[PDB]
RNA sequence: AGCUGUACCGGAAGGUGCGGCUGG
RNA sequence: GUGGGAGAGGGUGGUGGAAUUCCCGGAGUAGCGGUGAAAUGCGCAGAUACCGGGAGGAACGCCGAUGGCGAAGGCAGCCACCUGGUCCACCCGUGACGCUGAGGCGCGAAAGCGUGGGGAGCAAACCGGAUUACCCGGGUAGUCCACGCCCUAAACGAUGCGCGCUAGGUCUCUGGGUCUCCUGGGGGCCGAAGCUAACGCGUUAAGCGCGCCGCCUGGGGAGUACGGCCGCAAGGC
């Protein structure tokens, strides 16, 4: 439909889930997939295998909208990071750049109790 | 801050003899200058609890020097105290 | 009565007229506060490592000035009122600490 | 190696000399430790101050993106 | 029994115990149970208390909630006949019916229990809520809590439990249990308290809902001026501030008084005052 | 892993909040 | 006194970016979130993930250290002003002007209180979900600011302050010089003599001495009782 043929991918990698969002150069998302969309529920969503299937599914959909190559941006440090990158790399899209964009505070808001105690 | 000029004029005014920088009078005068400046500062800055200690120490040192001066020669003590306007 | 460096980063999209007017106004304001200019350096246009006011370009002016201390803050407050000027920084003129020599 | 060794003579207090200052920042816009820069503490202190100053002036990046896996 | 405890546990392949004898008699001594008075025990456990209780008890009803401990109740209480076990949770049961049924022939009942403290307070509160016609209650209940149950109107104990119980019954600390008597030392001291019910409420029954609501409101921020407590916690009350200021005058209660320093009488007066005046 | 100042506790065999200590 | 040096020492103004939350606009659809595993919860009134703009509060990543400063408490973005303490060199001035200190006076983390603001995140009490606490989702005080109270601690190096003498070795922060080295001041480890019940201390003494202050006299009852002083109260002495 859009027939952009060249976009980018945002891989939000969490400890509980991985979400892959394909988007135009302009940043407007075109399609998305996650661990839950495949059919996994609970902890299974966090597994690297879930990340692989999420990446493959999102890529297949994006191809259906006619993309050919993306520029992958990865956020977070979950368990599906490398697996998702690898899955998207060989999915058929010609990935050009891989960029780490983990958003970290400059000692801003106070974290939750579980994440405190840090020196 | 106290510029070199301000200090020098006080030193050369209160000196017993030319080239004197260390008599009790000179010390008292310099401490008085510092105390006046710091008092103005603290009057402006009420919550500067860390400089108040400096002021107390300065006042103590001045009082000790004045006690010694009064014990040694009362006349010089009286002259200094009147000319500096201390305790009045 | 001390030596300061005044850095102005202002709107790069100013033509000759507007830029001249801005330079003139900041010069007048600088002179107004008993400041005396030792030298001026015009670095022109530079590439900002991040956008400022959505614009990735900045016009850089650097003045070495000698002025009364108790005025300096006010001067900054005076120089930061124009909408054309983006960044104003006043720093005490230090010494060039040299290492690796 | 060391950043100091991989450099000629320069001033540490120059908060506009971007071409040399960029040498003291990692891939991400972060100040390198003494382990890497190879400076004495006084030097490191002055350098960090200057880096922060230049950061404010917009000449040096606060943060950026590493182009790798 | 310390020597027998190990034998009984080992004989079945097997938690805090009053192993020692003299004090188990003292607690029922304070409980004052005779051939005239029956007993409802909710925490019989192995039945250590039940044996010495039934040695001088009219009627014995025991509540066990876990049937894992059930097989050992019968054989450990073989000689005794007064024992009747209702394998029911007292909270989920209807104690009124059991009062009407088992102790119909018997004269009076005074509840004596020894159960974990995380279960204690809700049970006592329920037994008080439903207005059962029973004489009294005797429980050892984590001394630090018992003091709060008694809690003269000051000294960090007078809270909200104090007001509830003193509105329902009388309370006073009866016995202190020295630590380490239990085989596992509980790192904390316990106290046997007794509750004795009364004929009707201690004070005005004008509005139970609003009375308890005010009690809860006045103790939300314990460290706080009572007026501040009311303007904060009481529903809206921000726009009704002037009303509160008005009503506090004629009740002869000062605004800056830290409600933790009030009596049940004063609380009842304020409950009546605000109601029919606030709205 | 505990301990401690303070403040609460109507699922206190004790728990939690904000700080501190190693006497882990 | 003159010349110079380092520093999250303190107060007052002012601005820089990252991040969380929320609001608006765009694009897109079925889950998101959370756990040991799940549930409560949020979402078809369009949630999550993405891009752009705006609002506000709080804290300052990298450097950052076994580091630095202060009498302790404690003190980290950056700029400016005001200001305290301290080190070194020259060995210029006064000529014992010194040390300690019962009372007094001032300062004093956090948690609390009063009078007004403020409120993004977190979070006692409380409300729900799983499984006795724990853990999960919400949530008032509080955390922030101004002024005025409170005056406590594992307020600790569990080591009062000052001065003199008694082997060294090594690491480090910061001055000076005649710069392989030498000479000051801080912070750490290992160890002579010595001390200690032992552990351990050991030029930063817990060694050998002198001066002044504070405190101890078996445990529990008990920091309780009464009295007095202070506090709005909790409570403190």
């Amino acid at each position: 439909k859009r027939q952009v043929a060249s976009g980018r991918a945002y891989i939000h990698a969490s400890y509980n889930n991985t979400i892959v969002t394909i988007t135009d150069p302009d940043g407007n998302p075109i399609t998305w997939s996650s661990g839950g969309v495949i059919g996994y529920k609970g902890s299974r969503k966090g597994t690297p295998y879930a990340a692989q299937l999420a990446a493959l599914d999102a890529a297949k959909k994006a191809m259906a909208y006619g993309m050919q190559s993306v520029d992958v941006i990865v956020r977070g440090t979950g368990a599906g990071r490398e697996q998702a990158i690898r899955a998207l790399q060989a999915s058929g899209l010609q990935v050009k750049s891989i960029v780490d964009d983990t958003p970290v505070p400059h000692n801003g808001c106070r974290p939750k109790k579980k994440f405190r105690k840090a020196s | 801050p106290i510029t070199k000029e301000e200090k020098q004029k006080v030193i050369q005014e209160f000196a017993r003899f030319p080239g004197d920088t260390g008599s009790t009078e000179v010390q008292v005068a310099l401490l008085t200058l510092r105390i006046n400046r710091l008092s103005e500062h603290l009057k402006v800055h009420k919550k500067d609890h860390h400089s108040h200690r400096g002021l107390l120490m300065m006042v103590g040192q001045r009082r000790r020097l004045l006690r010694y001066l009064q014990r040694e020669d009362p006349e010089r003590y009286r002259a200094l105290i009147e000319k500096l306007g201390i305790r009045g | 009565m001390r030596r300061y460096e005044v850095n102005i980063v202002l709107n790069p999209n100013l033509d000759q007229s507007q830029l001249a007017l801005e330079k003139e106004i900041i010069q007048r304001a600088l002179e107004n506060y008993g400041a005396r200019v030792e030298k001026v350096e015009e670095l022109g246009l530079r590439r900002l490592a991040y956008p400022i006011a959505k614009d990735p370009q900045g016009y850089f002016l650097w003045y070495q000035v000698e002025m009364p201390e108790d005025r300096v803050n006010d001067l900054a407050r005076e120089l930061r009122i124009r909408d054309n000027v983006r960044r104003v920084m006043v720093v005490k003129s230090q010494e060039p600490f040299l290492a690796n020599a | 190696a060391k950043v100091k060794a991989t450099l000629g003579e320069f001033d540490l207090r120059d908060y506009r000399n971007v071409e040399v200052l960029k040498r003291f920042l990692s891939e991400t816009g972060k100040i390198l430790p003494r382990r890497r820069t190879g400076l004495s503490a006084k030097e490191q202190r002055i350098l960090a101050k200057t880096i922060k100053r230049a950061r404010i002036l917009g000449l040096l990046p606060f943060t950026e993106k590493l182009v790798r896996k | 029994t310390p020597i027998r405890t190990k034998e009984i546990l080992k004989k079945y392949g097997f938690q805090n115990f009053l192993i020692d004898t003299n004090i188990l008699n003292r607690i029922v001594d304070h409980a004052e149970v005779t051939e005239k008075t029956g007993v409802i025990e909710i925490g019989p456990g192995i039945g250590a208390l039940t044996e010495q209780l039934a040695k001088r008890a009219k009627k014995v009803v025991a509540f066990e909630i876990d049937q894992r401990l059930l097989p050992i109740l019968k054989d450990t209480l073989s000689p005794y006949e007064n024992v009747t076990v209702i394998h029911q949770d007292v909270l989920k049961a209807d104690v009124k019916s059991v009062i009407e049924e088992q102790f119909q022939d018997c004269d009076e009942i005074m509840v004596v229990a020894n159960l974990p403290y995380y279960v204690t307070t809700p049970i006592i509160m329920k037994l008080l809520e439903e207005h059962l016609p029973l004489k009294g209650i005797v429980v050892m209940l984590q001394k630090e809590v018992a003091e709060r149950m008694a809690a003269d109107p000051s000294s960090k104990e007078y809270g909200s439990l104090s007001i509830a119980v003193q509105f329902y019954t009388e309370a006073k600390t009866v016995m202190i249990v020295p630590k380490t008597v239990f085989v596992p030392q509980p790192n904390v001291d316990s106290a046997v308290i007794r509750l004795i019910l009364r004929d009707g409420p201690a004070v005005d029954v004008e509005n139970e809902s609003f009375f308890f609501q005010l009690i809860k409101a006045s103790f939300a921020q314990r460290r706080k001026t009572l007026l501040n407590n009311l303007v904060n916690n009481l529903p809206e009350g921000k726009a009704q501030k002037s009303t509160i200021e008005q009503v506090l005058e004629e009740t002869n209660i000062d605004g800056k008084r830290r409600g933790e320093s009030l009596s049940i009488e004063e609380f009842a007066a304020l409950s009546n005052g605000l109601y029919k005046a606030l709205f």
